[PDB]
RNA sequence: GGAUUUUUGGAGCAGGGAGAUGGAAUAGGAGCUUGCUCCGUCCACUCCACGCAUCGACCUGGUAUUGCAGUACCUCCAGGAACGGUGC
């Protein structure tokens, strides 16, 4: 079983996709996950569409919009 | 240590404010708490695609508000 | 006794049997029609009942006019622009006035929803055409003194007065 | 300070979340702050489409509404107290 | 208390706070990616755990269809962004 | 007079037998991402195995296997298999 | 009552802290206070720091 | 603690209401059973969903994190809110 | 925390509208304080007349916008 | 006391095509005023899928009721649509 909390203590660390609420993705290690859940992610490539437009590396994502994060 | 009284501590100064309702309200608010919660008082509102309204009470709300902009010649340190 | 601004104050404004925001004005006898904008835009209804109002005209701007009620009235002769001050008024309340003449009303036209009005008891109720010319010159009325208008009596009023 | 109560049961307008406005006299508050307007006012806006159609603004009755913390955004004060 | 406060400091030191955590050291200009998809570029003075951001030196831009966006953008001396319209707090940006 | 049919009771179920179910979306009816929940937790946030977000309308999915939906966008998981 | 300004007392301060805010979000910079904006908005023909022929002309003229 | 617009609420419960949820839905009928949740079980309501055509159903239950707004009724101007 | 008077409504046909103008029909067994449901036979109907059962849902208290009971339970 | 039922928000986005149809008294850039030509914001009519279906009043006729009640909206036909907003 994955509780998703071991889950990001698991992916803490491999290329976390984060797509938003909008669609926004970041494709990028993730860095933590706290107990209010917004990740932070690092060496991202800014996906719109599945196509990566930006990239803005180091950042913390908001959880009020991340709809998925997942290993890619 | 939450932004509740960096907003909180605030009477009566010509401030703007903006509510995530697209509108922005300029002037001095009359009193905040520790939950965003902010009143208008004499405010000058401008509203999405829309006119000059004026208020003389309005009651702004807090999460529908969307930012805030201080005076120019205040110090963040001591006021946050 | 002048009409003055006590005497809306102390007025009541509230929602009527109508549903209609009303500003009521009981026992003022106020012969000066004037100074109504602190009325606030927070009503739609304005009666004067009981008053000595010469005149139909002095009113100031309001965006939500819905009735005006110059009920047991004394009026002689209107004032033309009442249009740009009530731009939907709709329901005039208008009997017991000295009206005569067909160019007593000649001010209506300018009432873009004009929907209903009541002159009865006037000088100029009894005439002949008077309807016809009523539901000729409101053109918007489909409804004037408790009867609607219809196309018969619309087409003689277009027929006539030519 | 709960300041609301000093500006109450006098008429304000308040608008919705949705562009429109509720026009009372604000009658009693909660934490929330979610209001209860007595006899009001829904004035809403009408869809115009067009420029060649005004735009205008049309309230029904709505009596007493007890409009939620979802509604309630800004609310000037518009009317004497009742 | 003590402890909690601590518990705070840390959790804007060694948590996904560490954007605004170099934001409150280095002062680096910081990226806020509005709800409404406002950007607005500046250096931060306070932060939260609700990623309430006070910002200086602000600048605001939007993309504004008049056809043709146009990126309007603007200056607020001094800013304050609660933690409500901000969707991603990006603390180096490429400019 | 009646019993729990608990909501985790429903998720433990579904990511015990590794049942594959379609979840849908807040805001939006556009998506369901079908696959098998890997966990549960507290607040009913569920992590992922073999699931693919596909549309009503475009009829296309895209893959994303082990998801992480957050808590408040889930709007209800339709049993697949 | 209607025209009077409360920093101006009916004739004794100005309206110019929206005149302020407004140079401020016309030039974009933190170097510019009480002190500059007198000095630039003093002059009837000194030399302009903000430019008479962009949209600095408008925000002079409101 | 305890709001008193919902309490007011609560003196209209059991009789007719007229809720507007986020939908537009505007449902006219006899509210019955509600929570400090804002989670109304009503009975006899003509719900509509802003389309036009109301529907006259029974044992309908309406949300609050929806609720645009609700009628209550007029006599209780006199509830002991205001006084 | 409060428990929702949803014991009533237990074991009823319920067509309740969810969020997206989507309309289930389902029979409620039991719930959580939270609103939180788990609805028998479940059939939630598209925009179209066209319609599935899928039996054993937990749905949302977010996304649920109302609910109605066609039986006097 | 920002993780599903009220205020650290799921908001924001733009209005279907096209025709040697018209307009920008005062506002467009280029061909270095005017004359002429192009292009990126609407409306008015005409073409298509009058954007459709639903319904709530609504305008006209005809059509029934004479009926003591504290009110979502109440007879019915037909339309032409002046409106509100839903599903795509």
């Amino acid at each position: 079983p994955l509780n998703p909390k071991p889950f990001l203590n698991g992916l803490t660390g491999k290329p976390v996709m984060v797509k938003l609420k909008w669609g926004m993705e970041y494709k990028g290690y993730l860095v933590s996950v706290d107990g209010y859940m917004n990740m932070q992610l690092a060496n991202t490539e800014e996906y719109i569409d599945g196509a990566l437009s930006g990239h803005l590396g180091e950042v913390l994502i908001r959880c009020n919009n991340v709809l998925y994060i997942r290993g890619v | 240590m939450k932004l509740v009284r960096f907003l909180m501590k605030l009477s009566h100064e010509t401030v703007t404010i903006e509510l995530k309702n697209g509108t922005q309200v300029h002037g001095t608010i009359t009193g905040v708490d520790v939950s965003m919660n902010t009143h208008l008082k004499a405010v000058k509102m401008t509203l999405k695609n829309r006119e000059p309204v004026q208020l003389e009470t309005l009651s702004i709300r807090g999460n529908n508000i969307r930012y805030f902009i201080l005076p120019d010649s205040l110090p963040l340190d001591t006021l946050l | 006794v002048k009409l003055t601004a006590e005497l809306i104050e102390q007025a009541a404004q509230y929602t009527n049997a109508v549903r209609d925001r009303e500003l009521d004005l009981r026992g003022y006898k106020i012969p000066v029609i004037e100074n109504l904008g602190a009325t606030l835009d927070q009503f739609d209804a304005i009666d004067f009942s009981d008053n000595e109002i010469r005149k139909l005209d002095g009113f100031p701007l309001l965006r939500r006019l819905k009735t005006l009620l110059v009920n047991n009235n004394r009026i002689c002769r209107i004032g033309e622009g009442l249009d740009q001050a009530l731009p939907c008024l709709t329901e005039l309340i208008l009997t017991n006035n000295s009206l005569v003449e067909l160019g007593d009303l000649d001010p209506l036209a300018s009432l873009k929803s004009l929907t209903y009005l009541s002159i009865l008891r006037n000088p100029v109720t009894n005439k002949k055409h008077y309807r016809l010319y009523v539901i000729y010159k409101v053109p918007q009325v489909r409804v004037l003194d408790f009867q609607k208008v219809k196309l018969k009596e619309r087409q003689e009023a277009e027929k006539m007065f030519k | 300070s709960s300041k609301m109560l000093q500006h109450i049961d006098y008429r304000m307008r308040c608008i919705l979340q949705d562009g429109r406005i509720f026009i009372g006299t604000f009658k009693a508050f909660d934490k929330h702050m979610n209001l209860i307007l007595c006899d009001c006012d829904e004035f809403r806006k009408i869809k115009p489409k067009n420029s060649k159609q005004a735009e205008r603004e049309e309230k029904r009755v709505l009596g007493l509404v007890l409009l939620r913390g979802e509604n309630l955004v800004s609310m000037t004060v518009e009317g004497p107290p009742p | 208390p003590e402890e909690l406060q601590k518990r705070e400091e840390e959790e804007f030191n060694t948590g996904p706070l560490s954007v605004l955590t170099q934001s409150v050291k280095n002062n680096t200009q910081v990226l806020i990616n509005c709800r409404n998809n406002k950007k607005l570029l500046g250096r931060v003075k306070a932060f939260d755990r609700h990623c309430n951001m006070v910002l200086e030196n602000v600048k605001e831009m939007w993309t504004e269809v008049p056809s043709k966006p146009v990126n309007k953008d603007r200056y607020i001396s001094k800013m304050f962004l609660r933690g409500d319209s901000v969707i991603v707090v990006l603390r180096n940006p490429l400019i | 007079q009646k019993v729990m049919v608990q909501p985790i009771n429903l998720i433990f179920r579904y990511l015990q037998n590794r049942s594959r179910i379609q979840v849908w979306l807040y805001e939006q009816v556009n998506m369901r991402i079908e696959g098998c929940i890997i966990g549960f937790d507290e607040y009913m946030n569920l992590v992922l195995d073999d699931a693919e977000e596909i549309h009503s309308k475009t009829k296309s999915r895209k893959q994303l296997g082990r998801i992480m939906l957050k808590g408040d966008n889930i709007t209800l998981l339709q049993s697949v298999s | 009552l209607v025209e009077f300004t409360d920093e101006e007392g009916y004739g004794r301060y100005l309206d110019l802290h929206d005149c302020y805010l407004k140079y401020i979000n016309l030039k974009a910079s933190e170097k510019l206070d009480y002190i500059t904006y007198l000095s630039i908005f003093d002059q009837l023909f000194d030399i302009p720091k903000e430019r008479k022929n962009a949209e600095y002309k408008r925000y002079l003229e409101m | 603690s305890i709001g008193v617009p919902i309490k007011v609420l609560h003196e209209a419960e059991g009789h007719i209401v007229t809720c507007e949820t986020n939908t537009g839905e505007v449902y006219r009928g006899k509210l019955i059973e509600a929570e400090d949740n804002m989670n109304c079980q009503m009975s006899n309501i003509t719900v509509t969903y802003r389309d036009g055509r109301v529907a006259q159903l029974e044992q309908v239950y309406i949300r609050g994190s929806k609720i645009r707004f609700l009628i209550l009724p007029d006599m209780l101007k006199n509830a002991p809110m205001l006084k | 925390a409060h428990p929702p008077e949803l014991k009533k409504f237990m074991d009823k046909k319920l067509s309740l509208k969810l969020n997206g103008g989507r309309h289930v029909q389902g029979i409620l067994r039991g719930f959580d304080p939270f609103m939180n449901l788990v609805i028998d036979e479940c059939v939630e109907m598209a925009t179209s007349g066209q319609q599935n059962n899928i039996g054993m849902v937990v749905i949302r208290g977010n996304s649920i916008i109302m609910l109605e009971a066609l039986e006097r339970v």
